[PDB]
């Protein structure tokens, strides 16, 4: 089981996933293109900022 | 829920079309089948009917 986790801004959320490329998905974080499992994201505006 | 075709996924992903034909060799008036000719009937005669 692979479990990691990290904090990035809101308008690279969206970026966080397979065939991704841009800002967030070349320079801080890349996936592969057959990967499988779940993404998991929610809210932390109020305890992050 | 719904899919989300994009021509950038790579093969695997992309959407396929298919189409499958059913069939069923019982007994009853055939109507459908391949392209022959007849031939007269003969009777009294050992043949290849």
């Amino acid at each position: 089981v692979y479990a990691d986790s990290f904090v990035i801004r809101g308008n690279e959320v969206s970026q966080i996933a397979p065939g991704q490329t841009g800002n967030i998905a070349d320079y801080n974080y890349k996936l592969p293109d057959d990967f499988t499992g779940c993404v998991i994201a929610w809210n932390s505006n109020k305890l992050d900022s | 829920r719904s899919y989300g075709f994009r021509p950038t996924y790579g093969v695997g992903h992309q959407p396929y079309r298919v189409v499958v034909l059913s069939f069923e060799l019982l007994h009853a008036p055939a109507t459908v089948c391949g392209p022959k000719k007849s031939t007269n009937l003969v009777k009294n005669k050992c043949v290849n009917f």
